[PDB]
């Protein structure tokens, strides 16, 4: 009951940081 | 080194995912429907939750005769209805 | 139960304790993105 | 050829594994096999 | 990217954090960010427990380990451990969760944005692992921080509401501790007690006066020791005994934490004072004693003379003697006769369990508590089916004492392994052969044959 | 029994002291390479 | 030099036929004490009242046992976890009746074996080796601690420690299954993967190296003479071995790096046996194997048995029969 | 106050989610760091302010 | 010259990602059908008509309790072929009668044959000695003795192991209660070979990894190895001195060391197989007659051997009615063996 939605936004935050930095050739 | 295309090339290619974004979900849904339609029960002869026992029986339908075992199961199944 | 005003966040509160585990997995996503160099 | 980075494929595939195994553990507590 | 590959750092990705040994700025970030993770879990897990908490069920029926810790400090509970106000649990959880954002902020800052090394930036915050005085100074700061922490427990017990006392006269209750035990013969006497049965070393502490007084001593010892190490430098005999390197210091702490984990395992398994059974459930010994009590009560109500009832083996069916003569419960629970608990002590006299008190003075609340504890014994399956291994599904229960004991034995064991790993490696690295044997200078080739 | 107890206590103390003083006797230097 | 220096130099000497060392000064007396008491007790000890119910169990050869049935019997349930040295008994006759030898043996053994592990660190240091052979040994050592010390602590009695004997070992295993369903516990399952896998990889590595030995001998001599102790060249062709095994499965399932290969040979059984030890050590606090008793139920509510329910019937048979005179009340709570 | 409370707490969660992604991306980004630094300053102060608002408003909705 | 046989031989032995070979014609269909049969049964197929058990994911079992269960005892040792006289070509009935059990056992047996032929074939092609195939005879001896000979000596396939995690655990406990299999010296040798093999695996891997030569500058030492290098990567001489001084003896011949690593677990599994061949006939090491004579006359004589028999008697009486449903056992409460209280 709505719990799955939260886990999706929280679960994506991590990989999204890596993706945003890889896209902008950041200091990974 | 054995001539086939490397897997890392294949699964990072656009064409692979154009194909397999269809085939992988299609198989998954086909397996789902195999159960959800009930077909799996009838193919393999697995009891549904309401088909282990008749309403008042409490003895398991154990096969006890080797060469008429097929008819015995059929008789067991008729006693459910 | 949480105080009634916070009840809307119950689904969020259910997921929070696992977030630390996600940090361990994130290390592997990061290392994969730099080729485990 | 190589347009989709391998680390994204591994991350998405791995998350899919977690989801499906998670579903199977959910089913241990609900419906058939739940003891209820 | 400084040092962030195997070629430059010498360490593969799977040993990547060893790339940080001599990067004090990034290493500070890793440590602060990790502290954020610990604090994050404490806050989040508390809020999860609270959201799942039904106050009229015992805590131990609900998979709770943190709310029991807060309640033992006297917050949120009243007589018998009943929950009177969940708001302190909420406060503890929120404040930890908010604080973890601060720690995570500084950790991420130092780890990827701030200076990678601190020595150029600050002589105060910079350090060389091999600078012995700088190491004892930072150790001293932290000893003082720990001593203050121990005195915060004392302040809570003496000036800010007290602690939960399972032994309070008339029934367990929150109680202010006004006369903490200061006699060093008592406090340090615990340290010289045998760890074996009927003694139990420090795990045997059974009253809050000794607990609070012990923390007064520990507070002053840590603050004195911290000042000592800020003001001194390691003596010659210490200098010759130890390896002085970042990995060596880590290995020492790993051995210390392993030992502490084993101690905490025994504390939560046996001790029912600082782990009150009202919150954590009965101990293993407790529930076994409670079973014997339960059937003594039942059969005596039916007319049995429980003092003279001979069991099948010739030993008393309900009551027998310990190897030193004390009257104790019979059956397999003969092994548990060192158990002590507030529901049972009213039946104990100078020679052990007292038959006249058993015959005349057992109160209904004692029958209730014994029945409750016998049926919440810390036995259950990994999928949380309560009871013996052959029990059917029905009861969703694993005692918090089992969760806390098993988890901390596992962690203590692996931390012993980590101690051996890093202690042996620190020695080999200090001596210069952690990467293998020099082919041109193989030590065994210069030794005489064994035969 | 009392004499046995005293004897064992002395024996144990003896070997424990050897262990502790031995490892205090410059053990890091007892290796084939860098002594420090 | 002075006598203490010469003594220290002899203790830590790399030239002694058997290395002594500082761990060795504790190991040697403790292991000799445990060995001597074990041998004497195994041959000649009288029966021991293991379960504290005045029902003494005979463990020694002279008292009716053979090698398979004999044991040094755990100390009495009436003692529990109490420390029971010889001088706590009124007499040796009392000490023997109550199982005193068991405590003397396991406590000296556990201390000596812990020093054996430290001694493995110590000699590796003296020889200029890398240090982690002792970490591999921590896996069997932790397992001995689990069955001789941790399980007794969790259950409150050394009478529940593993007996020092062949049939006594089986008794411990069967009772453990009844009370913890250890077969259904994932740490024991990892343990089985560890030892089955260890035996598999032992046979694999042995067979692969043996299969690729370089020809150095004639048909009428053992091929073992083709290797000489201390020769600098490798004695088998690892490139051939990998070329075989990589084709047996597929190329990337095979190790071409000998260091990686031998690390795997160390890690697989060691990690698996660590989990075995942790299985015993956490079932010591009654967190037991998975319980699926009556998990499958039909539409009316009839129980539909699974193989887990058949396991349960076997466990019950063990439970109701073990220590048949020791229980007075309906639940076996330790 | 309940409307002020539910608004302040929802804002705190949203801003936290923005900081959680944005701070590490900004810290590791080469470009436009001066604009980022001021934003991180602003987000941090606004974050602290919202915590205090929720903390105070807590006692007027319970 | 190059006839169709040699042209086929060419194609079969091509150096490809998954080698095929002549042995592959037997190995791949049989291995695939055995594995696919197991996955098919554990996912979809019941054991209600053969055992009175649920045994599939479809019925609610989990990975630990699913199985492909043996056929009913009334089938005897029928091959239970799909086209045979019991199922008469009816796939659904075949599943309900246990046909997947003999399907998996028989295709598994021929797959194992195919795998060992593969070991020979590849060894012959690359030019190595065939000791890997020789060592694989131990897995084959175990599979054949446990899954074929043992039930063939018993009343029917019913008493073979069923293919599942919990089903195998039941098999272990059955062997304890009925055969006293722990007391059997052929099992004991098997145990020594398995645990001794695991010991050798761990100690050899750890010894090599801790007597390495420094062949690079890295603190992670795996990169300092080259597969084509001639030199030993670790010091046998240092390893030998260490173990001589720690344990008293040490290997000195690397060829002997690695042969011994084959010998120990392979011999152990072979010994365990011999014991199971005996249990096929109920030829157990169940008792020590001298113990039983003494205990029968002397009610104070007790050993761990007599204690374990009481456990076995409990196992038999408490598990037999549900574990052997064809016997129609009814054991009234009053006849069940039980100690006090429990
Ligand atoms: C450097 C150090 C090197 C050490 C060198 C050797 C020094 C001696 C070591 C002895 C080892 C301990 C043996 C006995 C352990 C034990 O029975 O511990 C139990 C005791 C607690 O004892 C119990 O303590 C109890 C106290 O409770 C009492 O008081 C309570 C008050 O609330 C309650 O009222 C309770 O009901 C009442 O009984 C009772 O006295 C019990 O009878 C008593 O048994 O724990 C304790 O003292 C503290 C915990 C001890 C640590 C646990 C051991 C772990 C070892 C793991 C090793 C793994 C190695 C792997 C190798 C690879
Ligand atoms: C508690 C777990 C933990 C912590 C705190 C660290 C910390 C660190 N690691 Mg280690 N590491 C870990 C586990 C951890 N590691 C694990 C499990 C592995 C195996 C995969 C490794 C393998 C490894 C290697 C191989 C290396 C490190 C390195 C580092 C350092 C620099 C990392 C970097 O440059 O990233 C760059 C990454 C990014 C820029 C992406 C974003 C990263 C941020 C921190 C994520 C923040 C997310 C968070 C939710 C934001 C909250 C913000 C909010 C508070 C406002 C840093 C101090 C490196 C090093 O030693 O430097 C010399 C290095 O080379 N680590
Ligand atoms: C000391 C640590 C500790 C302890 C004693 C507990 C205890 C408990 N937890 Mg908590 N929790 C913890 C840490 C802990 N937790 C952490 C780190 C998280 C974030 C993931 C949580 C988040 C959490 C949630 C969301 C919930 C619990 C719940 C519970 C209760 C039921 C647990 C259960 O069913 O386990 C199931 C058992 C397992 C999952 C098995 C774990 C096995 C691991 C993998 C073994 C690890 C071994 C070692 C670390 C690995 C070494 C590797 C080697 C190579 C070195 C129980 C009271 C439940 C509850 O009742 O709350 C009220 C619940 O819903 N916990
Ligand atoms: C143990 C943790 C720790 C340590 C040793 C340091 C050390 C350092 N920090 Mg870092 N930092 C930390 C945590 C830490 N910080 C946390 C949690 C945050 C997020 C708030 C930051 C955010 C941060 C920033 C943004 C900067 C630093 C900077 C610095 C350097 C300059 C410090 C200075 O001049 O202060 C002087 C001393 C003071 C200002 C007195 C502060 C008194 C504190 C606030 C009261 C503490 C009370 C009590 C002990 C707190 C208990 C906390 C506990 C419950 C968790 C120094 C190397 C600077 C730097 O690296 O330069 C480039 C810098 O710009 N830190
Ligand atoms: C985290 C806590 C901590 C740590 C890591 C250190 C670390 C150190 N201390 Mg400090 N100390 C501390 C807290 C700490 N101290 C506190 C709180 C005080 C106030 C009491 C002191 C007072 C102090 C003094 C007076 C001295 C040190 C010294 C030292 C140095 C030598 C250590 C050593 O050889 O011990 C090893 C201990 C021995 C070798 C003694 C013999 C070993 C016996 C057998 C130990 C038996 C323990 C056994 C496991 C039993 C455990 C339980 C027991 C209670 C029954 C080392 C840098 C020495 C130094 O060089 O000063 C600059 C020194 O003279 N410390
Ligand atoms: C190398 C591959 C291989 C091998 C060794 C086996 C072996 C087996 N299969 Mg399997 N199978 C395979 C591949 C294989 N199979 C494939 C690819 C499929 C999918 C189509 C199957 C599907 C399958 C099913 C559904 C079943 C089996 C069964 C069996 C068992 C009985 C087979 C039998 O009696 O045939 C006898 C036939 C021969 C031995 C062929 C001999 C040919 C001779 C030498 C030539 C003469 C032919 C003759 C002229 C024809 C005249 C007919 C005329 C007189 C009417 C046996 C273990 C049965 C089973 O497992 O029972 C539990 C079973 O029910 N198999
Ligand atoms: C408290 C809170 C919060 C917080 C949050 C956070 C802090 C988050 C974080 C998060 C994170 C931190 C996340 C992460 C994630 C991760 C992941 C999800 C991962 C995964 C992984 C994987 C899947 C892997 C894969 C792989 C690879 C990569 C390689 C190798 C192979 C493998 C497969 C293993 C918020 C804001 C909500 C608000 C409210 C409150
Ligand atoms: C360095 C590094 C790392 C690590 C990192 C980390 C570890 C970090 C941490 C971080 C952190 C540690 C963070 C935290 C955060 C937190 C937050 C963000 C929170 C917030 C909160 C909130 C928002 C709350 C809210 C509320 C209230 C107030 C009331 C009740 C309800 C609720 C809950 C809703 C890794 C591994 C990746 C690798 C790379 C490098
Ligand atoms: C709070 C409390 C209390 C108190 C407590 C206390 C007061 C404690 C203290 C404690 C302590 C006071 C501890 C100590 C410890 C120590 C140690 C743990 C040591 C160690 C050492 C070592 C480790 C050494 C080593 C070595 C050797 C032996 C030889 C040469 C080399 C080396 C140096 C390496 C009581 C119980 C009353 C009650 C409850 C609460
Ligand atoms: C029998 C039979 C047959 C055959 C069939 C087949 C051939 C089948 C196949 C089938 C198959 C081929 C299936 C498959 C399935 C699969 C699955 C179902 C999987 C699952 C998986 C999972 C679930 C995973 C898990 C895991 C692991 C394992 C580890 C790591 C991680 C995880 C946890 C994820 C025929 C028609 C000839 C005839 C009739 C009889
Ligand atoms: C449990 C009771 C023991 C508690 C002891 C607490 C330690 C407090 C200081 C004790 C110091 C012991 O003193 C220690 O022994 C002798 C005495 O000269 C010295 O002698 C040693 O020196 C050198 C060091 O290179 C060694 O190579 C040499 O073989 C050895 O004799 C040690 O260098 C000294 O450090
Ligand atoms: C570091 C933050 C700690 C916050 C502590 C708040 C005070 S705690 C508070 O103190 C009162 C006495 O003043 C007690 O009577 C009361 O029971 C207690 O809860
Ligand atoms: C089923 C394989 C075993 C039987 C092989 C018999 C080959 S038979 C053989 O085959 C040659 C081509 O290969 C022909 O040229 C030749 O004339 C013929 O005699
Ligand atoms: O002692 Mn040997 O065994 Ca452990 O459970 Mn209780 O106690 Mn007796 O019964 Mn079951
Ligand atoms: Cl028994
Ligand atoms: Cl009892
Ligand atoms: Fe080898
Ligand atoms: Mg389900």
């Amino acid at each position: 009951i709505a719990q799955l939605t939260m886990i999706a936004m929280i679960g994506i935050a991590g990989p999204m940081i890596i993706f945003l930095l890889a896209v902008r050739r950041g200091n990974l | 080194t054995t001539g086939e295309r490397p897997f890392s090339d294949i699964i990072t290619s656009v064409r692979y995912w154009v194909i397999h974004s269809i085939t992988i979900p299609a198989l998954f849904i086909a397996g789902w429907l195999f159960v959800s339609t009930g077909l799996a029960y009838d193919v393999f002869g697995t009891p549904r939750p309401d088909s282990y026992y008749a309403q008042e029986q409490r003895s398991i339908p154990l096969v006890t005769d080797r060469f008429e075992a097929k008819q015995q199961v059929e008789t067991f199944l008729e006693q459910l209805k | 139960k949480l105080p009634e005003a916070y009840a809307i966040f119950d689904p969020l509160v259910d997921v929070l304790p696992v977030i630390p585990v996600l940090f361990l997995a994130l290390a592997f996503v990061w290392q994969a993105a730099v080729g485990f160099r | 050829g190589g347009r989709i980075p391998l680390w994204i494929v591994a991350t998405v595939a791995g998350m899919g594994v977690i989801v499906i195994v998670g579903l199977f553990f959910y089913g241990a507590y609900a419906g058939l096999g739940s003891s209820l | 990217a400084t040092n962030r590959d195997q070629e430059s750092s010498g360490f593969a990705w799977w040993a990547g954090n060893a790339r940080l040994i001599n990067l004090s700025g990034k290493l500070l970030g890793a440590h602060v960010a990790h502290a954020g993770l610990i604090v994050f879990w404490a806050g989040a897990m508390t809020l999860f427990e609270l959201a799942h908490f039904i106050p009229e069920k015992p805590m131990y029926e609900q998979g709770l380990i943190l709310i029991p810790h807060i309640a033992t400090l006297g917050w949120g509970v009243g007589p018998g451990g009943e929950v009177v106000d969940t708001f302190p649990f909420f406060v503890v959880g929120v404040v930890h969760l908010i604080s973890s954002a601060v720690l995570g902020f500084g950790g991420v800052y130092h780890a990827i944005r701030g200076p990678e090394t601190l020595e150029e930036y600050s002589s105060f915050f910079g350090y060389d692992w091999k600078d012995k005085n700088k190491m004892t100074t930072i150790l001293g700061f932290h000893l003082i921080v720990l001593g203050i922490g121990a005195l915060l427990l004392v302040a809570k017990a003496m000036f800010f509401g007290g602690l939960y006392d399972t032994w309070a006269p008339g029934g367990g209750d929150v109680r202010v501790i006004t006369n903490p035990t200061l006699d060093p013969r008592v406090i340090f006497g615990y340290l010289l007690k045998s760890p074996f049965g009927g003694e139990g070393w420090i795990v045997s502490v059974n009253n809050l006066e000794d607990v609070v007084g012990g923390h007064i001593w520990i507070g002053l010892i840590c603050i004195a020791g911290g000042i000592w190490h800020i003001l001194t430098t390691p003596f010659g005999w210490a200098r010759r005994a130890f390896i002085w390197s970042g990995e060596a210091y880590l290995s020492y702490s790993l051995g210390a934490l392993s030992m502490m984990g084993f101690i905490a395992t025994c504390f939560v398994w046996f001790n029912n004072t600082v782990y009150p059974s009202e919150f954590y459930g009965p101990t293993g010994p407790e529930a076994s004693q409670a079973q014997a009590m339960t059937f003594l009560i039942r059969d005596q109500k039916l007319g049995a003379n429980v003092g003279s009832a001979q069991g099948p083996t010739g030993l008393g069916k309900y009551l027998m003697r310990s190897p030193t003569g004390e009257i104790i419960f019979g059956g397999e629970t003969m092994r548990f006769w060192d158990f002590r608990g507030p529901w049972l002590e009213p039946l104990r006299g100078p020679n052990g369990l007292d038959l006249n008190k058993i015959k005349n003075d057992i109160q209904p609340w004692q029958e209730r508590r014994a029945a409750e504890y016998m049926t919440h014994a810390p036995l259950g399956s990994l999928n949380s089916v309560g009871g013996v291994a052959t029990e059917i599904n029905s009861v969703n229960f694993v005692s918090p004492r089992s969760w806390l004991a098993t988890s901390h034995f596992v962690l203590a064991f692996f931390f012993l392994v980590g101690h051996l790993w890093h202690a042996g490696r620190a020695r080999a690295a200090a001596a210069g052969f952690e990467k293998g044997i020099d082919r041109e200078s193989e030590p065994v080739l210069s030794m005489p044959s064994l035969d | 029994m009392e004499t046995l107890k005293i004897t064992v206590y002395i024996v144990v103390t003896f070997f424990v002291l050897l262990f502790v003083f031995g490892f205090l006797s410059g053990d890091p230097a007892r290796n084939p390479k860098r002594k420090d | 030099a002075n006598l203490w220096e010469r003594f220290c130099n002899w203790v830590t000497s790399t030239d002694n036929r058997l290395y002594v060392g500082w761990f060795g000064v504790i190991m040697i007396p403790t292991l000799l004490a445990a060995t001597i008491c074990f041998v004497i007790a195994f041959i000649a000890a009288p029966p021991v009242d293991i379960d504290g119910i005045r029902e003494p169990v005979s463990g020694s050869l002279l008292y009716g046992n053979n090698i398979i049935t004999g044991a040094v019997v755990p100390s009495s349930n009436a003692i529990g976890l109490h420390f029971y040295p010889i001088w706590e008994a009124a007499s040796l006759d009392e000490w023997l009746y109550n199982g005193g030898p068991y405590q003397l043996i396991i406590f000296h053994f556990l201390l000596g074996a812990s020093c054996y592990m430290g001694r493995q660190w110590e000699l590796s240091y003296r020889l200029g080796m890398r240090p982690w052979i002792c970490v591999a040994y921590s896996a069997p050592l932790a397992s001995a601690f689990a069955v001789f010390l941790i399980y007794p602590i969790g259950q409150g009695s050394f009478s529940d420690g593993m007996p020092l004997g062949i049939s006594g070992t089986f008794n411990f295993m069967i009772v453990f299954q009844a009370e913890h369903n250890i077969l259904m516990h994932p740490f024991h399952q990892l343990g089985v993967a560890g030892v089955f896998g260890g035996a598999l990889f032992c046979a694999m590595h042995g067979s692969l190296v043996t299969s690729s030995l370089i020809r150095e001998t004639t048909e009428t001599e053992s091929a073992n003479y083709g290797y000489k102790f201390g020769q600098e060249e490798e004695t088998y062709n690892i490139v051939a071995a990998h070329g075989y095994f990589g084709r047996l499965i597929f190329q990337y399932a095979s190790f071409n790096n000998s260091r990686s290969l031998h690390f795997f040979l160390a890690a697989w059984p060691v990690v698996g046996v660590w989990f075995a030890a942790l299985g015993i050590s956490t079932m010591a606090f009654n967190l037991n194997g998975f319980n699926f008793n009556h998990s499958v139920i039909d539409a009316k509510g009839n129980v539909i048995n699974t193989w887990a329910d058949i396991i349960n019937r076997a466990n019950l048979g063990m439970e109701v029969m073990h220590e048949r005179n020791a229980h007075n009340f309906p639940l076996d709570l330790a | 106050m309940t409307i002020l409370f539910q608004l302040a707490l929802a804002a705190l969660v949203i801003l936290s989610f923005v900081m959680v992604i944005g701070v590490p991306v900004a810290y590791a980004s080469p470009q436009d760091w001066d604009r980022s630094k001021q934003l991180i300053f602003l987000g941090s102060g606004l974050w602290i302010a919202l915590v205090l608002v929720v903390g105070v408003l807590n006692f007027f909705v319970v | 010259e190059r006839g169709w046989f040699d042209i086929l031989d060419d194609w079969l032995k091509r150096d490809r990602f998954v080698f095929v070979g002549w042995s592959g014609i037997l190995l791949f269909p049989c291995a695939y059908l055995a594995l696919g049969g197991w996955l098919t049964g554990t996912t979809f197929v019941t054991s209600w008509y053969t055992h009175g058990l649920a045994s599939s994911y479809l019925e609610g079992c989990n990975f630990l309790t699913v199985a492909v269960s043996t056929p009913a005892n009334s089938m005897g040792h029928s091959l239970l072929l799909l086209w045979g006289p019991e199922a008469q070509g009816d796939f659904t009935r075949w599943c309900q009668l246990g046909g997947l059990w003999t399907f998996i056992a028989l295709h598994g047996a021929f797959g194992l044959i195919g795998f060992m032929l593969r070991q020979f074939e590849i060894a012959r092609l690359v030019g190595v000695r065939p000791y890997n195939a020789i060592a694989f005879s131990a897995p084959i001896a175990v599979f054949v003795s446990v899954f074929l000979i043992y039930p063939l000596g018993q009343s029917s396939w019913f008493f073979a192991p069923s293919f599942g995690v919990a089903a195998i655990f039941r098999f272990l406990l059955f062997f304890q209660g009925f055969h006293n299999w722990t007391l059997n010296p052929f099992h004991m040798m098997g145990v020594a070979g398995v645990l001794g093999g695991a010991l050798l695996c761990a100690i050899h891997g750890a010894t090599v990894e801790n007597t390495l030569f420094q062949d690079g500058e890295g603190a992670s030492t795996f990169r300092a190895f080259n597969p084509t290098q001639a030199e030993e990567t670790y010091s046998m001489v240092t390893a030998n001195r260490f173990w001589s001084q720690i344990f008293g003896i040490a290997f000195s011949n690397k060829r002997w060391l690695h042969f011994f690593m084959l010998f120990v677990p392979v011999t152990g599994l072979w010994m365990s197989a011999i014991g199971v061949v005996g249990l096929a006939l109920n030829l157990r090491s169940y008792d020590f007659i001298s113990q039983e004579i003494r205990a029968a006359e002397d009610p104070e004589f007790e050993t761990f051997y007599t204690k374990n028999l009481l456990l076995n008697e409990g196992i038999r009486a408490w598990m037999a009615p549900q574990d052997q449903p064809h016997e129609n056992f009814v054991f009234p409460e009053e006849v069940l063996p039980r100690g006090n209280a429990l």
